[PDB]
């Protein structure tokens, strides 16, 4: 999910 | 950890920085074009709220699941507090954007919208009467993100309790007087109530009109989280 | 004249206003169905609700507000009053809501009932959570009160600071309570922000409750009253 | 109005 990957950085 | 260290003023301070800057709308009409400027406003204020969300003291210190939940959670409760905090000195007024500044009258454009533009505008006249700070803003949308979704579970409730902590120290710092610390405070989470209601109503609002605009893909997983 | 009340005296009013628990009309010769469960729980909110009319009048300040002010009070407020009562009575029963004394449920038996278990869940969190807090009855009194007079205060002027008023005396009762309970300072600004943080969950939870019982009406699972029906025509709507 | 009728009653 896109907001998942967001948050990861 | 670093988070449950902090001062009051550190709590200020760490989150005035951490504020999101203020974005324009492509505005240059009808309910496509209504729905389709606040959408676009909505999706690019969540890119900056996600990264806005990992400075919040303590975020960071949640797993990824927590913190995904948290925001899927209240992400229409902190675009809607911050519409209400720069609509406090446009009175019946609601500043979208420095350049999109809307009168409930333009909110009957779209269906079932000027409720909520009404509730949103009483919002924001409650702030403005009650004199609502920068510094006080700022603890309660970090308290809505840390709340609307809550050893993580204590974790979350130290930060809010030294949330809470902060706020007070404000007020003293205001020159309030304990009574009216205790009374303030009681106000400012109250109205935190009338915000969640407010996203509740929106929410079912726009999974009925997700199909009118098209809605990025992003905010349609925002809006599936709700469902 | 809710002013003049002091802090004990405001209690002690919330007490002895407080409705009585009541029973439901729970059959055990037959099973549970969607229906007949749904039946159990609208015959019951309908009963408590005209014994809530009765407690919000014995409320300090709301008998001074016009009749158009209460019935709206009453109209946003209702399910979060029946919900908080819900979770107050079941904080003694781990892993079970208590409509009734005989009327226990848990969640397995709220999926009986489709989309009611994802709020059973959230009203047990809710349960679990002033259990661990360890929430005084002198506390929920108040709180349920507050949820009366704020909930729809922002949706309405001149009575509307007398609310704010009568609002700010029950925030010095619950900070008196907690202070002759022994708590510090510190420890009473922060308990009285978790418990107000609470009514965010539970104004929540009764959007979720209201959306479905919309649903419930428009699939015409079961007959709802007059009074039902017109308290769930205020919501009511929208979409 | 039968909130408001009970609110008399
Ligand atoms: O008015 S509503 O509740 O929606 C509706 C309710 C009833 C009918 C039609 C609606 F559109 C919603 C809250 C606020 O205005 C809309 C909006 C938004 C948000 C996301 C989205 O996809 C669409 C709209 C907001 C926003 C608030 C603050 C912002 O910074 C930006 C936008
Ligand atoms: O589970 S629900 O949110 O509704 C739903 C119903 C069906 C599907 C999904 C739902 F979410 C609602 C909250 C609590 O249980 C239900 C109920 C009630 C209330 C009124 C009513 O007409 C019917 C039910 C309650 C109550 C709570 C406290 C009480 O003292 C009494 C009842």
């Amino acid at each position: 999910k896109i907001l998942h990957r967001l948050l990861q950085d | 950890s670093l988070a449950l260290s902090l001062t009051a003023d550190q709590m200020v301070s760490a989150l005035l920085d951490a504020e999101p800057p203020i974005l324009y709308s492509e505005y240059d009409f009808s309910e496509a074009s209504m729905m389709g400027l606040l959408t676009n406003l909505a999706d690019r204020e969540l890119v900056h709220m996600i990264n806005w969300a990992k400075r919040v003291p303590g975020f960071v210190d949640l797993t990824l699941h927590d913190q995904v939940h948290l925001l899927e959670c209240a992400w229409l409760e902190i675009l809607m507090i911050g519409l209400v905090w720069r609509s406090m000195e446009h009175p019946g007024k609601l500043l979208f954007a420095p350049n999109l500044l809307l009168d409930r009258n333009q909110g009957k454009c779209v269906e079932g919208m000027v409720e909520i533009f009404d509730m949103l505008l009483a919002t924001s006249s409650r702030f403005r009467m009650m004199n609502l700070q920068g510094e006080e803003f700022v603890c309660l949308k970090s308290i809505i993100l840390l709340n609307s979704g809550v050893e993580e579970k204590d974790h979350i409730h130290r930060v809010l309790d030294k949330i809470t902590d902060t706020l007070i120290h404000l007020m003293a710092k205001a020159g309030l007087t304990l009574q009216q610390q205790h009374q303030r405070l009681a106000q400012l989470l109250l109205i935190l109530s009338h915000i969640r209601h407010m996203s509740n109503k929106g929410m079912e609002h726009l999974y009925s009109m997700k199909n009118v605009v098209p809605l990025s893909d992003l905010l349609l997983e925002m809006l599936d989280a709700h469902r």
